């Protein structure tokens, strides 16, 4: 039923400026004061900005200092948040939240829009096969994988055999290295099974536009 | 202003324990509310107006305090449970920082691979050498590199997943980052776990000088 989407987020150059719309579905929207909520790198949630019903009551969080300023369309039931002079301390998923009552608990968020300050540039990754090597294995069991390297910004998607080996997989949370992204993903299958059946890791970055398929071949010792 | 503090950061227990967590105020407020969130996804309304339960939140849980202090209190816990809750009042700009609550379970040794450098990446420039600590329990694991006998301790980056929502083990990566060149000048390459299970290590290795 009720529905709240955000959008608008993105990478932005420091000093630069975004708008960020949320739009409303399922419910009076005019009749309910709403919220921007930010939740940083280290996971902190901070209050960034609120706003009545009628859009003539506004607050703002202690580190925004004016380079903020929400705003609402109640025809549109769509709520917006312009912010300008961006700081690399302003990267943080963005929330879209509605209040209940006047002791201002948020009862709905939306799905959240991710907003990057820095001067990095989109960048696609690298992928490299992960085979035993000259560290062959022997159980019944045997652990592949594959490492992704050098992109920006977050997130990437790897699945194994296009989905189709779900089980036994681990893909670690991303790491900066020399300030681009590297994460590594492993698969485990019966060592029956390969290299008769084949292996691939499939690689999604969505930012770049880039998709690529690396088959996990014994290495030629 | 006034501020908010919880305690404690992490907890883990077993399904079936009572759970208490507290959040404090360094000045007397009222109506504090509860977030859960897990990864992935938005936080939650949990618990409002310092202790009425939102929709869908099981009788098991409970809210209280007054003043400065206040507690979200968890009994009979279970593994749907797990989560990082974070408390927030109507006067705080930052919620509190959330305590992480997690699953106990039976310990486990990690089963541990090593890879060496693809050939691809060599040609490259760079060499990674990439060891996997998958499916163990607790969460904390000591990794040591050696190459060729000694110690090496720069240029290793670990990251652990999450608990595992259907285990709850944890896995983790470390992974060896060389030049290629300085790659080329050692031979031996040992990654080895060290884990509250066994008192002996796990040890994978390799030589480069074959295959
Ligand atoms: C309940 C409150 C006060 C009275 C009111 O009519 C509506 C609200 C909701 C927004 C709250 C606000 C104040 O308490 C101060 C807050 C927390 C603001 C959100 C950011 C804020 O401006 C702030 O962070 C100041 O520290």
């Amino acid at each position: 039923e009720v529905q709240l989407v955000e959008s608008g987020g993105g990478l932005v150059k420091p000093g630069g400026s975004l708008k960020l719309s949320c739009a409303a579905s399922g419910f009076a929207f005019g009749n309910y004061d709403m919220s921007w909520v930010r939740q940083t790198p280290e996971k902190r949630l901070e209050w960034v900005a609120f706003i009545g019903s009628g859009g003539g009551r506004i607050y703002y969080g202690d580190t925004m200092k004016g380079r903020f300023t929400i705003s609402r369309d109640n025809a549109k039931n769509t709520l917006y948040l312009q912010m300008s002079s961006l700081k690399s301390e302003d990267t943080a998923m963005y929330y879209c939240t509605r209040h209940y009552n006047y002791y201002y608990s948020m009862d709905y968020w939306g799905q959240g829009t991710s907003v990057i300050v820095s001067s990095a540039k989109t960048t696609p990754p690298s992928v490299y096969p992960l085979a035993p090597g000259s560290a062959a294995q022997t159980n019944s069991m045997v652990t592949l994988g594959c490492l992704v390297k050098g992109y920006f910004p977050e997130p990437v998607t790897v699945t194994w055999n296009s989905g189709s080996l779900s089980s036994g997989v681990h893909t670690f949370p991303a790491v900066l290295q020399s300030d681009l992204y590297t994460l590594s993903s492993s698969v485990t299958v019966p060592s029956s099974t390969w290299p008769s059946e084949t292996v691939t890791c499939n690689v999604a970055h969505p930012a770049s536009s880039t998709k690529v398929d690396k088959k996990i071949v014994p290495r030629d010792c | 202003d006034i501020e908010l503090t919880q305690s404690p950061a992490v907890m883990s227990a077993f399904p079936g324990e009572e759970v208490t967590m507290t959040c404090s105020a360094s000045s007397s407020i009222n109506y504090m509310h509860w977030y859960q969130q897990k990864p992935g996804t938005s936080p939650k309304r949990w618990i409002y107006d310092t202790s009425k339960l939102a929709s869908g939140v099981p009788a098991r849980f409970s809210g209280s305090g007054s003043g400065t202090s206040y507690s979200l209190t968890i009994s009979s816990m279970e593994a749907e449970d797990a989560a990082t809750y974070y408390c927030h009042q109507r006067s705080i700009f930052t919620f509190g920082s959330g305590t992480k609550l997690e699953i106990k379970r039976a310990d486990a040794a990690p089963t541990v691979s090593i890879f060496p450098p693809s050939s691809e990446q060599l040609t490259s420039g760079g060499a990674s050498v990439v060891c996997f600590l998958n499916n163990f329990y607790p969460k904390d694991i000591n990794v040591k590199w050696k190459i060729d006998g000694s110690e090496r301790q720069n240029g290793v980056l670990n990251s652990w997943t999450d608990q595992d929502s259907k285990d709850s083990t944890y896995s983790m990566s470390s992974t060896l980052t060389l030049t290629k060149d300085e790659y080329e000048r050692h031979n031996s390459y040992t990654c080895e776990a060290t884990h509250k299970t066994s008192t002996s290590p796990i040890v994978k290795s390799f030589n480069r000088n074959e295959c």
